[PDB]
């Protein structure tokens, strides 16, 4: 299998710079042209610039000269990404992109293998951790929930006992305040097997190393 | 640069009809015998992947119900018969030309019969009060289409202050959306009032959904 | 005098090919005449080469004190053909004994082609002789269990296969037409290219085997008809020519044509007229190594079978100026085999052991392990009998027809090959 | 057959008046050491001492002459079959040869060459043999170079050229609308040139390949073959054709067997009736194995003609050489030319040698009774070859033709494995360019016995 592993989301000051890493396997890495593509909320998608990774060449979408640096490291198969100065504009998903096989030229080739994309948060706030607290509540079925309140930045995991509950589950999109998100969950499960059958929360918020399990106890 | 225009913004199709994409280019985008116009398919927080390359080749992979065709400057990708993982947003890619450039992008819906949404209302938990705030959640699951309006009543007065809305991405089995709606007040205001409505209106009933509880029990 | 033997104490084998004639039917099982055929000066330079080698090793004191190198040369314009002349330096007495375990020759220089080679070598193989090759680019020959006492002093086709690719990544253009020689260089090279480029945005949208009734009109019709810009030609001077003048002739232009070292310092093609026309040209080159004396020994020496040149009237200046390719070559296979010889007699600074048994297989043991220099480069062979000296370039056919250096090849880097763009004029 | 009884019990030596040169696969490797018999190669060489004993019983073919031969092993390596190329050149007279520019002349020991039987073989020789216009005529080296008579001047095959295979293989994959397919090939002569000619001719025919693979012949070739067999899984094709030599055939399914692969495997000749892969354990696992084989006669007096030899040999036992111990050969080892693939390979050797012997016939001005021969005539190969070129004969029943190139107007029989019986059916033929199978006749070894897809 290609694949393009790249670097975790970061949480970066404005002002300052940022490097994303891009790690090529399973074809030879010097052959291929790595493609870069932002992407703001609003989801248009933007060709940033392409490196040729054999020789070093690049190619930059002008209004990103000297705004991106792309490198290549050819011992470990690994593509960069250096983002300067940054603003509050510069806060999107980056992904970096494979050329295919098939163009007359290194202009024409299209992207075929993608990395699964870099969230970059430009701010001067600060790490917070979440705050889980339990949504409890009679129908065939019950609705029970979970509120992760007041944490920064993203992103969060939301599963239901570990994974086993999976159908009629609703994680709602994180939603943003005063420099602080706020997300929930939702899971119906059958009445006759709540609250006999424990139903747990679990949250993980790896920017600040937290992990928690809230059971959600009856009123 | 080469403009690219798609066309509709965004679809709604049926299960097993066909849904047809257009993309128009500011300038032709053929050479050496091709037309470099690539259609991709974005589900919801993930990467692109591409459907179809130089207008009509379909890659390996990816099921014969996509295809795409057109030439110089105008190019449609089609779908026939559309199934129920195919909500996304579908951009078209020029590659004749430096810069490359994307079409804004074109949101594909799954079209399905009108669902009412299941309605669920949450007092603040134990452990948020302890901790000087408190919100109130309520669910609306399962719901079609995806016009909803929800409004709240406290002690008989509608609240528009501290309410927060979210949207979940259409369900890739039953195609329903569902939507969280979450008023946070102070502890101290929570404590102040008695009674809180989470009332929903959807165009299939013209009676809304109301979810009430006291707080005082 | 002949240019062709030269008496002495040990005995060399030259395998050269100073004319040209293409493969025809015969009913006689005889040698051909090669003297009233096409004559090739670069290979005729390439000749002297060897000869001017062994007179430099002779005139030392040092190498090979008092114990004269001698020669027996051919001219073998026909693989099919050369066998009379491989018997002689094989022969014991001019009788060949099929199943001995001193033959008159202790090793061999050349011969220059993979197809001259593929069609004797066995022969060789047998009893340890020592083949030391001063062109035969097959990649066949790095596999050292078959053919065990061959060693070679130019580089595979693997090497120059990946400076070329290393030319096209460099640039823009991934559409490659390869058009390559019908013969075992031209295949090997086409498979070499094909393993190199598969995991690749390199595509090769073309490749056709040329031979001597190519249709030029209908490749050339096919190649811009699928808007090919990028043209590799992988083929010995012969079979070049006859594509880059056939491409003139029918007014192919705007092409980037790239060369192999076979054909990158031909020097009557860039001096063609019309050859502007065609586009420009790149291409992996051998660098200019200078080797000092061979032009006082060319103006002095321009004053059996297949041992004639039927050149009089030569004008040494052209030979000169002559493509000066695969010279280093054929200069360290000569030294290659003196520096075991006089290892295999345990000679001193200044003196031999006399009247010593010397047996080919000896040679082929001190070959191996050469380890010397030779105008300040080091000769040594790896396990498979391939060169660790030598090498690339790339060049530019510039406006005054002149091969002008652009970049180079390296071997054990991590840009593989360097370009400077900017000396590049591009038609 | 009462001249059963009149033969001689030299397996690779014959006295003769005219002579042939044998080159035979007879004892190979696991200078050089070669210890393992090859059974078929040696099955092979018996054929041509049937064929040479039955030429000089036959009063009205060669009336004059006696026909001789010498016959060695080339141990499939390149260093071992030169030594035995020269020998046959040497000077009828002296034992030596000699060293000239102009051999037009000169009297070789040898007339012509029956073998060698691989092609990687013929490219040791096959220009030594060329320039001295010595015909050589081999029964088995099948690889498209050498139709190439500018290239080749002197070779005849009685087998046809693999360019012919291919064009069979790629015609019964569209017949059963198979467009995805991997190709296999050894790393030498006959399986490099297979894949090459099939990979070209699947794209006139529009058959994707997949992937291509080279097993190694020398060192171990495990690596290689766990990778290709990764590129088989990975690209998901469930027809693979396997043009291989024998041993790297075998080194290969013992890796698709470990690896419980399953699928059509397309067999070239080489292989398609090898006893050595087909009593591999669990071989019958890998599914269904389809082959292309020469379309031949079998010699219904092989088995008689080598019991009544190999008894005589036995006798005149208690009395170097290509076969050390093949001086202890009983009627037990008889089962040599009963082996079905030397069995339906035989033909392709005698049809050789007979070939010879007719062109000899018609050269030496022969009829039924006498020949233009004595013991002072002048026998050069240049002048055999001359007759040999564009050569009609018949031979038992066929008509066998050779065209210019020196390819035979032979075709194919198409054959399945059928792994109850441990047997071999036959399927349909492959004459002129015209493949023909009956796909009624194909027995499909998947989960439901239906045709894969
Ligand atoms: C290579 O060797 C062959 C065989 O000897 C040479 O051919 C022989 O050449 C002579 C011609 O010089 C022929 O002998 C003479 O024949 C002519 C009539 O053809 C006759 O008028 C003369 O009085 C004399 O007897 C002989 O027939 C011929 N043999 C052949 C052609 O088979 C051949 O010329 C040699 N090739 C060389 C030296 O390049
Ligand atoms: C030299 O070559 C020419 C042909 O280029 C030929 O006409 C002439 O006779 C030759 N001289 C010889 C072979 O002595
Ligand atoms: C070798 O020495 C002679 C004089 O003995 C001289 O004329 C000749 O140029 C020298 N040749 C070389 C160095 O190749
Ligand atoms: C070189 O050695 C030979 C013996 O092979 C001898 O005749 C001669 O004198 C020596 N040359 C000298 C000593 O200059
Ligand atoms: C140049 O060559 C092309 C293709 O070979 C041909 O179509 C065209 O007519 C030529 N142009 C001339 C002769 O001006
Ligand atoms: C080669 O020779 C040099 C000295 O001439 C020596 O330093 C080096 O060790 C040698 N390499 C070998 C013997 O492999
Ligand atoms: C062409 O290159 C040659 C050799 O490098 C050089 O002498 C000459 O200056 C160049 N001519 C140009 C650049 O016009
Ligand atoms: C590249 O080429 C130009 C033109 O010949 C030359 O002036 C310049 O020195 C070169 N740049 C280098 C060697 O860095
Ligand atoms: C063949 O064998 C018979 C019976 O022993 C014998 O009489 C005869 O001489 C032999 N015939 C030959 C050798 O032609
Ligand atoms: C695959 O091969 C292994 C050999 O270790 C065997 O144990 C296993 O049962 C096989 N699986 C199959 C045939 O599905
Ligand atoms: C002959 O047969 C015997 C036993 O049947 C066997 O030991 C021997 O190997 C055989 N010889 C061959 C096949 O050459
Ligand atoms: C073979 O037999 C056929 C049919 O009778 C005949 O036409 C032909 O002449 C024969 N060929 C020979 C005897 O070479
Ligand atoms: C098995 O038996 C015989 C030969 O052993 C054969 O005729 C028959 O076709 C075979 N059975 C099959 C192919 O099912
Ligand atoms: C094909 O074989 C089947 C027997 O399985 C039979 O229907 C038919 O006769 C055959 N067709 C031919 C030989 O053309
Ligand atoms: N390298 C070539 C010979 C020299 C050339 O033509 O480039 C070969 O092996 O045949
Ligand atoms: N036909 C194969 C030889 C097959 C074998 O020797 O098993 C070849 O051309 O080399
Ligand atoms: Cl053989
Ligand atoms: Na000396």
């Amino acid at each position: 299998e290609v694949q393009l592993q790249q670097s975790g989301p970061e949480l970066v000051k404005p002002g300052a710079s940022m490097k994303i890493s891009c790690k090529a396997s399973g074809y030879s890495f010097t052959g291929y042209s790595m493609n870069w593509v932002k992407q703001s909320h609003g989801k248009n998608l933007e060709w940033i610039g392409l490196i040729n990774p054999y020789n070093g060449d690049t190619t930059y979408k002008q209004k990103f000269k000297g705004k991106a640096t792309l490198t290549v490291d050819r011992s470990s198969s690994t593509a960069y990404m250096e983002l300067l100065r940054l603003t509050s504009e510069d806060s999107a998903v980056y992904y970096c992109a494979r050329s295919g096989r098939g163009a007359p030229t290194t202009t024409t080739a299209w992207f075929t293998y993608w990395g699964q994309g870099t969230l970059v948060t430009v701010s001067a706030a600060k790490t917070t951790p979440p705050s889980v607290y339990p949504l409890a509540p009679t129908n065939s079925m019950v609705t029970l929930g979970c509120l992760v309140k007041g944490y920064f930045p993203e992103p969060v995991t939301v599963t239901w006992n570990s994974g086993s509950l999976s159908s009629g589950v609703h994680t709602f999109p994180a939603v943003l305040q005063s420099d602080l998100y706020t997300l929930s969950s939702s899971v119906t499960v059958p009445s006759s097997t709540w609250p006999s059958e424990t139903v747990t929360c679990n949250v993980a918020h790896p920017a600040s190393s937290t992990k928690v399990d809230k059971k959600i106890v009856p009123r | 640069d080469i403009v690219l225009t798609q066309s509709p913004a965004s679809l709604a199709v049926s299960l097993g009809q066909r849904a047809t994409i257009s993309c128009r280019a500011s300038e032709s985008v053929d050479s050496y015998g091709n037309s470099f116009m690539h259609w991709y398919q974005q589900k919801p927080g993930q990467p692109p992947i591409l459907l179809i390359s130089r207008a009509s080749n379909l890659e390996s992979g990816i099921p014969a119900r996509f295809s795409g065709s057109g030439s110089r400057t105008d190019f449609t990708l089609t779908i026939n018969p559309v199934e129920a993982d195919d909500f996304a947003t579908y951009y078209c890619q020029q590659t004749n030309e430096d810069p490359r450039t994307f079409g804004g992008g074109t949101k594909l819906e799954i079209k399905r019969a009108d669902a009412a949404p299941t309605v669920s209302i949450f007092p603040p938990s134990s452990e948020q009060l302890t901790s000087g705030g408190a919100s109130v959640v309520c669910f609306l699951n399962n719901f079609y289409p995806k016009d909803i309006n929800v409004k709240w009543k406290i002690d008989g007065s509608e609240r528009q202050n501290g309410v927060l809305n979210s949207w979940t991405d259409q369900d890739s089995k039953d195609s329903t959306y569902s939507m969280s709606s979450t008023l946070t007040l102070t502890k101290d205001e929570y404590e102040r009032h008695n009674s809180y409505t989470c009332e929903a209106t959807h165009k299939t009933s013209t009676s809304p959904i109301v979810k009430s509880f006291n707080r005082n029990e | 005098t002949s240019e062709f033997h030269l008496r002495g104490d040990y005995l060399i084998g030259g395998l050269f090919n100073i004319h040209y004639v293409a493969a025809a039917n015969f009913q006689r099982p005889q040698a051909i005449d090669c003297s009233s055929k096409l004559f090739i000066l670069p290979n005729y330079r390439r000749f002297q080469m060897m000869r001017f080698s062994v007179e430099e090793i002779n005139n030392s004191s040092s190498l090979l004190p008092n114990v004269s190198l001698g020669y027996q040369m051919f001219d073998h314009c026909s693989d099919i053909h050369s066998f009379p002349g491989i018997f002689k330096l094989l022969s014991v007495n001019d009788l060949i004994r099929p199943w001995e375990d001193l033959p008159n020759a202790i090793g061999v220089v050349g011969p220059f082609t993979s197809t001259h080679a593929l069609s004797i070598a066995p022969i060789f193989m047998t009893n340890l002789f020592p083949m030391v090759s001063y062109g035969c680019s097959g990649s066949v020959f790095s596999k050292e269990n078959l053919y065990p006492s061959f060693l070679r002093t130019v580089h595979s086709n693997k090497d120059v296969i990946n400076a070329i690719v290393g030319i096209i990544l460099n640039f823009n253009w991934r559409w490659v037409a390869f058009l390559y020689s019908d013969d075992d260089f031209g295949k090997d090279g086409l498979e070499q290219f094909k393993n190199k480029i598969e995991d690749s945005e390199i595509c090769l949208a073309f490749y056709k085997a040329i031979n001597v009734n190519t249709d030029y009109l209908q490749v050339f019709k096919q190649i811009e008809e699928q808007n090919i810009k990028v043209i590799v030609v992988f083929a010995p001077k012969v079979y070049a020519e006859a594509v880059v003048e056939s491409a003139v002739q029918l007014n192919v232009t705007n092409k980037v044509w790239i060369a192999d070292d076979g054909w990158s310092l031909n020097k009557k093609l860039p001096s063609m007229n019309g050859i502007q026309n065609i586009g420009t040209v790149l291409g992996v080159a051998q660098p200019v190594v200078t080797i000092p004396g061979f032009t006082d020994f060319i103006y002095s020496a321009i004053s059996f079978c297949n041992q004639k040149c039927n050149c009089s009237n030569l004008s040494v200046k052209s030979l000169l100026n002559a493509d000066p390719s695969f010279s280093f070559p054929v200069y360290a296979a000569v030294y290659a085999i003196a520096h075991a010889l006089h290892n295999t007699l345990r000679c001193g600074s200044d003196r031999c052991p006399k009247n010593i048994t010397v047996h080919p297989h000896m040679i082929l043991e001190e070959l191996k392990k050469s380890n010397f220099t030779l105008l300040n480069q080091t000769v040594q062979f790896d396990e498979n009998g391939d060169p660790k000296f030598g090498s690339l370039s790339v060049v530019f056919w510039n406006s005054s027809g002149n091969a002008e250096e652009v970049g180079s090849y390296h071997f054990q880097s991590s840009i593989h090959l360097s370009i400077n763009k900017t000396k590049i004029k591009w038609f | 057959p009462n001249w059963f009884n009149n033969i001689s019990t030299d397996l690779f030596s014959m006295p003769g008046d005219i002579k042939l040169g044998g080159l035979f696969p007879i004892k190979e490797q696991s200078s050089v050491s070669c210890d393992s018999l090859n059974k078929d190669g040696l099955g092979r060489a018996l054929v041509m001492k049937y064929a040479v004993e039955e030429i000089n019983a036959n009063s009205q073919l060669l009336p004059g002459v006696k026909l001789g031969y010498k016959i060695y092993n080339t141990c499939r390596h390149s260093a071992v079959i030169v030594r035995p190329a020269l020998s046959f050149l040497t000077e009828k007279s002296n034992g030596t040869l000699s060293v000239e520019c102009n051999y037009t002349d000169y009297e070789t020991d040898m007339v012509a060459v029956i073998g060698p039987q691989s092609s990687e073989m013929v490219t040791v020789i096959g220009k030594l043999l060329g320039f001295f216009l010595m015909p050589q005529i081999s029964f088995g080296a099948t690889s498209d170079k050498f139709s190439d008579s500018l290239v080749y001047p002197s070779f005849f095959r009685t087998v046809p050229s693999d360019i012919r295979q291919v064009d069979a293989m790629v015609q019964l994959i569209k017949k059963f609308n198979w467009n995805w397919v991997a190709v296999v090939g050894s790393e030498e002569e006959y399986g490099q040139q297979g894949v090459q000619q099939f990979s070209k001719k699947a794209e006139d025919m529009g058959v994707c390949v997949a992937y291509q693979g080279l097993i190694p012949i020398y060192d171990d070739p495990k690596p290689a073959i766990q990778t290709i067999i990764n590129n088989i899984q990975t690209t998901e094709v469930k027809v693979v054709v396997v043009f291989s030599l024998v041993s790297p055939a075998v080194s290969f399914f013992e890796e698709v067997i470990k690896k419980n692969l399953t699928g059509v495997w397309i067999a070239s000749s080489s292989w398609a009736i090898s006893d050595k892969v087909y009593s591999l354990p669990n071989i019958d696992s890998i599914g269904t194995v389809i082959g292309f084989i020469d379309e031949t006669e079998t010699l219904e007096l092989l088995s008689p003609f080598t019991e009544v030899l190999f008894k005589k040999i036995h006798e005149a036992s208690p009395t170097y050489n290509p076969c050390p111990e093949c001086w202890s050969l009983s009627p037990a080892n008889v089962s040599l030319v009963k082996e079905e693939s030397v069995q339906r390979t035989a033909f392709s050797v005698y049809a050789a040698v007979y070939t010879v012997a007719h062109a000899l016939h018609k050269l030496l001005e022969c009829n039924s009774a006498a020949c233009k021969w004595s013991s002072s005539t002048r026998l050069y190969p240049w002048k055999l070859l001359e007759v040999l070129k564009e050569f009609s004969v018949n031979i038992s029943n066929t008509s066998l033709k050779f065209d210019q190139n020196g390819n035979p107007n032979i075709g194919y029989s198409v054959i399945q494995r059928i792994w109850e019986n441990q047997s071999l059916s036959s399927v349909g033929s492959y004459r002129s360019a015209n493949l023909s199978i009956n796909e009624t006749l194909f027995k499909w070894y998947t989960n439901n016995s239906e045709k894969p897809e």
